[PDB]
């Protein structure tokens, strides 16, 4: 329905392997900064400080996934 | 059979009115369904004290239709 | 009857206490 | 010129027609709005403002053009300013609130828009103007300025102002600008306040009487909006204020003690003390005063000074309570709304700190006056003091004056009075176990008043009972609350549904306290007599009947037949649908307490037939009725009788247990988890079936279900019923798909989003549009319903030749 | 079709004929979660509007259990227009 349009990440029947999983990837490390604990599981296992990890993770906002398929 | 007789009456403009709470009708009355009678048998006895003894559209006012 | 009988008693109880 | 037609046609269409119209209108004017020019774009909005005829709404849609035309326009606006200002100007004073807030909202983005040098200038020769009128309105429109823009940009106009040695109305009017900028802003004047004190400080001192007034008024405002925070800011002015209360006389000592008013509360209990007392020398003078302005006003002071926590209960008892009492509670006060209602207030505070004994005592001899309005007045004192403080303060000795008052007033007012009823009730209930000794006289005053001629006067005494018989239950109950009952059983028959709501109101009252035994109209009278009065057509009525016939069948189901239970839940069940709230809610838990007193076996068997053959209206009341019947009694004798309706071989009767099952669902809620696995087979059925409604009702079912039982497991059989919920998603009719959407977002809570997933995976990128787009539709409501959890459900996807598409963190080790 | 901008401190109202009602679902069945509307929507004559229909409000209006489990509270402003 038109009003799902409010929320990003929604999809269509034209919705490509690339728009679907950038919006995976996004809302992923969105979760990421949100969950304290899974922050903490990435700080440990990458040995980096959990202030580096999320600005890792917000960079990788950009272009989680590369460019545009074409 | 759905055809009930009635006693101990009073008019049609009553009768109609208040046998139409015991289910659809299409001194004697005629419901659409049987079960009508079980019902009037019931409760429209002693209901004065009044006594009580034994096409497509009319069907749809039963339908679930929404 | 009670009832107008203390019905009467209130009201001059009163303007006999002013 | 055609430009301006132009206009015409985009008000037009902001002014008429669909939202739309008026929002693609409003873009076109606001983006236009450099070309049109300020000039004639206000030579022509204008006049519409101005117009008597314009609605609220109208006016609204035009702010909301107004506001978007001056912020584009910004500078072109300064020309036009004095122009604009003089037609809005009006708006500030009119009594319309939201004329009014509009008004302010327009002068707002005036001065956004305007620079302030332009403001000022504009507004400065306003200042100087001899109209008072013309003063009040300008310092409303600088007060907004100030609003607006920074309050510290205005101050340098303002300090100039009120030293304006020229004009004492200039002096005025910014004293009047620092009142009005503490009327409009609250408590947001407390970082700026010293500097607006040490504006009007030296206004106090002045020469003129108007000037002394109004700096008294600003320091009143300043001090209200600031509450209770700023007192270091006013220690520049309680010297010039007492100096002045000592010396000043009239209303122009009504100011300054309005000052002191707001000021005392703001003081910690040391000075609190120390300037109540000061007070109090000069306000029990104005006790004596004349004037009802003053009057007013020093009630209003004894409120704030003795609310405030440093004066003694002991100081209120000894210096305030006795002249106050001498002046003020004497028979002259009640004849005037305004001090009524303020010297019930005043009164009601000392109560609050001084006790309820300490003024209810100084009031109870008044009970007994002679006039109607000030026995009112008392008594409605007495009424909010008890409400507030109740009655563990009073002695024996204030009872026996508060009831033998309370009594002789109600005896007295001639026409029924709210007030004497609230009262009544209060005191009563207040006193309680207390009340036992004057429980005849009380029964007595009532009965008489219950056997009096009038229609409104029995109503009252209805009332009464009925706010009281929790009280009279405490002895002799049986005696007195019985005879109430048998003089309330004869007014069955008023021809008056106000009356007659309250007689069934009283009795109701009753049969909440009386044990069913000992009634005297027996129940075997009383419930015949109800029967015909369940039709009436007023609401009042209706609820007290239905919900009396409740507490007979609740507390007294043993006392009439099987058959007569029967009849009324017959009558009652087109109530469970009524329009009023309180109708349908009565008549659902008196039918609750009916199905308890048949039993559920025939009363069901009863409703099961019923939804064989009426009406669509009676028989939704039905599927409601055979609801309550489950959750009160038990569920478990309903669904054995719904499952065998069935197995009837036609598709009305099975789309009619289908919808009993979708309410009943809905209604016991987390009941259902005892009942899932017994009703899925019967569900499997539903939704298999050609019948296009039989399926939509089977996926209403679910959903209930499945919202009913979120977190008590059953996930097993919420799963199974998924495999032929799933199958109807490629269904096009809107009654079923609508209904298909509601079981998976049913669904979606019950058994999760990881679940609703995998059911979607392979349709999401399908060769075929129409399994996309269905596939897509389900998908957007599991993301929106559960966007956060999905990041745990998705499927490892690979990574292509120019894209990453594995989730790297996910896959790491600790 | 409902309004949906973000919701305020305005309480949603409801008149006697569809008091108690759920704005989203219609049922009358649990009133669980206090109705929020947008400004717009309640002010000057639209304030106290009931939230169905627009008729004058004696009552609040309240989201059902079931909306407020599914997070329906959170659509936004639901005043019908
Ligand atoms: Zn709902
Ligand atoms: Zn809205
Ligand atoms: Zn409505």
């Amino acid at each position: 329905e038109h009003l799902q349009s409010k929320y990003i990440g929604t999809g269509h029947a034209d919705t490509t392997k690339w728009e679907w999983l950038v919006n995976q990837h996004r809302d992923s490390y969105c979760s990421y900064m949100g969950h304290f604990d899974l922050l903490n599981y990435f700080a440990i296992a990458e040995n980096e400080s959990k202030a580096r990890v999320r600005f890792n993770l917000m960079e990788k906002m950009l272009q989680p996934c590369g460019p545009p398929a074409d | 059979n759905t055809n009930v007789y009635v006693s101990g009456l009073p008019t049609v403009d009553e009768f109609i009115q208040l046998m139409s709470k015991f289910g659809i009708i299409m001194g004697l009355c005629c419901y659409l369904k049987r079960e009508s009678v079980e019902l009037a048998l019931k409760l429209l006895d002693e209901d004065y004290k009044l006594h009580v003894e034994v096409l497509s559209m009319q069907q749809k006012q039963l339908d679930w239709r929404p | 009857e009670e009832e107008m009988r203390k019905r009467k008693e209130r009201v001059e109880k009163w303007r006999e206490e002013q | 010129e055609q430009k301006e037609r132009k206009i015409m046609k985009l008000l037009l269409k902001i002014k008429n027609g669909t939202p739309p119209m008026r929002k693609a209108a409003l873009r076109q004017i606001t983006d236009k709005a450099r070309e049109f020019g300020a000039g004639p774009l206000f030579n022509q909005i204008l006049p519409l403002l101005m117009s008597p005829t314009l609605e609220d709404q109208e006016r609204h849609l035009l702010v909301k053009v107004i506001d978007r035309i001056l912020y584009k326009l910004d500078d072109l606006v300064r020309p036009y300013v004095h122009k604009i200002l003089v037609v809005i100007e009006p708006l500030l004073i009119d009594e319309d609130y939201y004329a009014r807030v509009e008004g302010r909202e327009i002068i707002s983005n005036l001065a956004k828009a305007a620079g302030l040098a332009t403001m000022i200038s504009t507004m400065r020769p306003d200042i100087d103007n001899m109209d008072e009128y013309v003063r009040n309105t300008t310092a409303r429109a600088f007060a907004v300025v100030a609003s607006a823009l920074g309050i510290p940009s205005l101050l340098p106009f303002l300090k100039a102002v009120c030293k304006s040695k020229k004009s004492w109305q200039a002096r005025h009017t910014g004293i009047k600008i620092v009142q009005q900028i503490a009327i409009l802003m609250g408590c947001a004047i407390l970082p700026h306040l010293r500097s607006l004190v040490e504006i009007i400080e030296h206004g106090l001192v002045d020469e003129q009487q108007k000037v002394r007034t109004i700096s008294a008024l600003a320091i009143a405002a300043l001090a209200e909006a600031a509450t209770p925070y700023g007192i270091e800011s006013f220690d520049s002015v309680l010297k010039p204020l007492w100096k002045g209360i000592r010396q000043h006389r009239g209303k122009g000592l009504a100011a300054f003690l309005k000052a002191i008013g707001y000021l005392i509360p703001l003081m910690d209990a040391e000075y609190a003390n120390y300037y109540t007392r000061e007070v109090m020398l000069i306000l029990i003078r104005e006790f004596q005063s004349p004037d009802e302005e003053m009057k007013k006003i020093v009630l209003k002071v004894v409120k704030q000074c003795c609310g405030t926590d440093g004066v003694e209960a002991n100081y209120i008892k000894t210096e305030i309570l006795p002249p106050f009492f001498k002046h003020f509670w004497q028979h002259r006060m009640a004849l005037d709304r305004r001090n009524y209602r303020q010297l019930v207030d005043t009164t009601v505070e000392l109560a609050n700190k001084v006790g309820a004994a300490e003024i209810i005592s100084r009031i109870v001899d008044d009970l007994k006056d002679e006039a109607e309005q000030y026995r009112k007045m008392v008594m409605e004192t007495i009424e909010k003091i008890m409400g507030n403080l109740g009655a563990a303060d009073i002695d024996h000795k204030l009872e026996e004056q508060l009831i033998d008052g309370i009594l002789y007033a109600f005896q007295e007012q001639t026409t029924e009075d709210s007030v004497m009823l609230n009262g009544f009730g209060t005191v009563v209930n207040a006193l309680g176990k207390r009340v036992k000794p004057y429980l005849p006289q009380i029964c007595g005053t009532v009965l008489w008043r219950l056997n009096n001629k009038s229609a409104k006067v029995r109503q009252q005494a209805a009332d009464l009972i009925s706010r009281t018989a929790v009280v009279m239950k405490t002895c002799q109950e049986e005696k007195l609350m019985g005879h109430l009952g048998v003089v309330l059983y004869e007014y069955l028959g008023e021809e008056y549904p106000e009356v007659l709501g309250s007689i069934l109101g009283a009795l109701k009252a009753i049969v909440n306290v009386i044990g069913m035994h000992k009634m005297t109209p027996p129940i075997k009278d009383l419930l015949p007599r109800l029967t015909p009065i369940l039709k009436n057509r007023h609401e009042k009525v209706q609820e007290n009947c239905i919900d009396l016939v409740g507490r007979i069948a609740d507390r007294g189901a043993e006392y009439v037949s099987a058959r007569e239970w029967m009849r009324i839940c017959f009558e009652l069940l087109e109530l469970l649908k009524a329009h009023k709230k309180a109708i349908r809610r009565a008549t659902v838990n008196t039918f609750g307490y009916i199905a308890k007193a048949i039993g559920p076996h025939d009363v069901l068997a009863t409703l099961l037939n019923n939804l064989k053959v009426q009406e669509r209206q009676n028989r939704v009341c039905t599927t409601v009725a055979i609801a309550i019947v489950a959750e009160t009694c038990s569920p478990f004798t309903v669904l054995p009788a719904l499952m065998n309706e069935y197995r009837v071989p036609e598709l009305n009767v099975q789309n009619g247990v289908l919808k009993s099952l979708s309410f009943l669902f809905e209604y016991i809620g987390e009941m259902g988890k005892d009942y899932i696995y017994a009703v899925t087979p019967l569900l499997e059925d539903a939704l298999m079936d050609r019948d296009l409604v039989h399926r939509q009702t089977a996926s209403a079912v679910v959903q209930h279900m499945s919202l009913g039982v979120y977190g008590f497991g059953c996930e097993d059989s919420l799963n199974h019923l998924l495999n032929y919920v799933w199958p109807n998603v490629f269904e096009t009719s809107p009654h079923v798909i609508q209904a298909v959407m509601g079981a998976l977002e049913g669904l979606r809570v019950a058994i999760g989003p990881c679940r609703m997933l995998q059911y979607c995976l392979q349709g999401l990128f399908h060769p075929a549009r129409k399994v996309r787009d269905v596939y897509w539709k389900i998908y957007n409501s599991i993301y929106i319903g559960s966007q956060d959890a999905l990041i745990a459900h998705y499927p490892r996807i690979y990574n292509d030749d120019k894209n990453t598409y594995i989730r790297y963190e996910l896959d790491y080790i600790l | 079709i409902f309004c949906r901008k973000q919701a305020g401190v305005a309480i949603g109202r409801l008149c006697e004929k569809c008091d108690g009602k759920c704005v989203i679902c219609d049922s009358y069945v649990r009133p669980c979660t206090l109705v929020r509307i947008c400004d717009e929507c309640n002010y000057g004559s639209y304030q106290g509007r009931c939230v169905i229909c627009g008729g004058p409000g004696v009552s609040d209006a309240y989201y059902c259990k079931e909306c407020t489990i599914q997070e329906k509270d959170r659509d936004g402003c639901p005043k019908i227009v």
